[PDB]
């Protein structure tokens, strides 16, 4: 019912500026206090900043280690919130969430890199058995998206109807490209028989579905 | 301000209800809707802490207005619906109030009746108003407003 | 500035066990507040008002103290109950949080499930040589991997990734990539994965050579 959507996130250079926004639906938005919550593996869960409602006179309130820099706003008559930020400091990085409600409701999040470094897309690679092939049972498939900044990327199989037996793994940084892969384990009645497929997206334009069928001898 | 936001709060609220004999044709809603229990034995809830209470209210004026806009989302632009609507205006004055003096908005919460009856929505406001919110605007307050 | 601290700052439990976490605070609050994470999705209400359990929240759950020590007790837990806990308060601003209890769940040994993946087509074409290896479900989370290149140890060029937890059954995976430049991967033939693990003395292998 109630949905919360964060948009405006990606890339942005240390000393830069970025606006995030959240579009609430399916409650009275003008009713809901509104809060941003920020995520990092080292610092943790650290709260940004909250904007009141109409009725609670629309009182502000900053994180220290933010004020000067950020500034949160509302727009009722589009049921939205905003971040502007400015000034951004590499220690800024992280999944940034609009809660609404006092932290009853959260978005999905969006990742928030402060660096340097430009966009780079991901070259997508099909994982086949061995030519050798060793039929059994079960098979193993992948997916290797190799040398992208900066995170995230997704992959599912088969738009999402191939969710049993996937292991996606945590993007490993190398030389400030991101390599990741995604494995699948499928019947061997299933494949290749039929057809399994990997979605890769990179917002930043990328999307590339990518079939997966044996390699010829 | 006073402890008589309650006081004219509760006047406005006589005042609205007075006027659903002007609307022609009210339809007891086509959905049963959950209201802030009209429960009158209270005598247990008066020993719980000073704050808790106002907790435990601040989640009933939550679930009220919840119930207002869930109902008037049964109905169409009617009268009833109109009216059953300055109610959301009424209701939103106590709920700045209380998420005032709390510092916070809670969730949804509390025991509850279901009601068909759209009267009876116009009623457990005013029975909110009439109990769990005077015997905690009695003992002297951190303010109310 | 409340400081917020949650004790065992990582756990593990079975299913049935009881659960007990603390959040200790830096002075006196009304109320403690208290959010549930799994990886990869958003935190959620648990319990609020120091005793409410949130929409959603299984009534195994309990949350109790006051003033400067609070906790979550789970009373009898199920594998379900995997996740990072965290408390906040909310006396005034800034909110703070205490910063989580990874509460894992334990279980018997799994052997890895493993496969060897040589580099695409379309990868060679591009001038690289990317070999992939795959161990899949084995507990618990400590393993080694050596690649051998046509018999000898390779180090250098390996990423090793592990996940987390997996919700269904309670196991861990692991991703391994030697890489190499289309060139060097052409002058050699039998690339190797080998595996070993707490399940067994002898490690499992898995290789290919590359004239089929």
């Amino acid at each position: 019912e109630v949905k919360l959507e964060e948009s405006g996130g990606g890339l942005v250079q240390p000393g830069g500026s970025m606006k995030l926004s959240c579009a609430a639906s399916g409650f009275t938005f003008s009713d809901a206090w509104m809060d941003w919550v920020r995520q990092s593996p080292e610092k943790g869960l650290e709260w940004v900043a909250e904007i009141r409602s109409k009725v609670n006179n629309h009182a502000i309130h900053y994180a220290e280690s933010v004020k000067g820099r950020f500034t949160v706003s509302r727009d009722d008559s589009k049921s939205s919130v905003y971040l502007q930020m400015n000034s951004l400091r590499a220690e800024d990085t992280g999944i940034y969430y609009c809660s609404g409600w006092s932290f009853l409701y959260w978005g999905q999040g969006t990742l928030v890199t402060v660096s340097a470094a430009k966009t780079t897309p991901p070259s997508v690679y099909p994982l086949a058995p061995g030519s050798a092939a060793q039929t059994n049972s079960m098979v193993t498939l992948g997916c290797l998206v190799k040398g992208y900044f900066p995170e995230p990327v997704t992959v599912t199989w088969n738009s999402g109807s191939l969710s049993s037996g996937v292991h996606t793994f945590p993007a490993v940084l190398q030389s400030d490209l991101y390599t990741l892969s995604s494995s699948v384990t499928v019947p061997s009645s299933t494949w290749p028989s039929e057809t399994v497929t990997c979605n890769v997206a990179h917002p930043a334009s990328s999307t590339k579905v990518d079939k997966k069928i044996v390699p010829r001898d | 301000c006073d402890l008589r936001v309650l006081s004219k709060l509760l006047r406005d609220s006589h005042v609205l209800h007075s006027r659903l004999s002007q609307c022609p044709e009210v339809h007891p809603l086509p959905t049963p809707v959950l209201l802030p229990a009209v429960d009158f034995s209270l005598g247990e809830w008066k020993t719980q802490m000073e704050e808790t209470k106002a907790q435990d209210i601040l989640g009933a004026v939550t679930l009220l207005l919840e119930g207002v806009m869930a109902a008037r989302g049964q109905l169409g632009p009617t009268c009833l619906s109109s009216l059953l609507g300055q109610l959301s205006g009424q209701v939103r004055l106590l709920l700045g109030a209380l998420q005032s003096l709390l510092g916070t908005q809670l969730p949804p919460q509390g025991r509850t009746t279901a009601h068909k009856d759209p009267n009876a929505i116009f009623l457990s406001f005013q029975h909110l108003l009439r109990g769990k919110v005077r015997f905690l605007m009695l003992v002297g307050g951190s303010t109310l407003c | 500035q409340v400081v917020l601290t949650q004790s065992p700052g990582i756990m593990s439990a079975s299913p049935g066990e009881k659960v007990t976490i603390t959040c200790s605070a830096s002075s006196s609050v009304s109320y403690m507040y208290w959010f549930q994470q799994k990886p990869g999705t958003s935190p959620k209400l648990w319990i609020y008002s120091t005793s409410n359990l949130a929409s959603g929240v299984p009534a195994r759950f309990r949350g109790s103290g006051s003033g400067t020590s609070y906790s979550l007790t789970i009373s009898r837990m199920e594998a379900e109950d995997a996740a990072t806990y965290y408390c906040q308060q909310r006396s005034g601003y800034p909110r703070t949080f205490g910063g989580g209890t990874k509460l894992e769940i334990k279980r018997a040994d799994a052997a890895p499930t493993v496969s060897i993946f040589p580099p695409s087509s379309e990868q060679l074409t591009s001038g690289g040589a990317s070999v992939v290896c795959f161990l899949n479900n084995f507990y618990p989370k400590d393993i080694n991997v050596k690649w051998k290149i046509d018999g000898s140890e390779r180090q250098n060029g390996v990423l090793n990734s592990w996940t987390d937890q997996d919700s269904k059954d309670s196991t861990y995976s692991m991703s391994s990539t030697l890489t190499l430049t289309k060139d060097e991967y052409e002058r050699h033939n039998s690339y190797t994965c080998e595996a070993t693990h707490k399940t067994s003395t002898s490690p499992i292998v898995k290789s290919f050579n590359r004239n089929e």
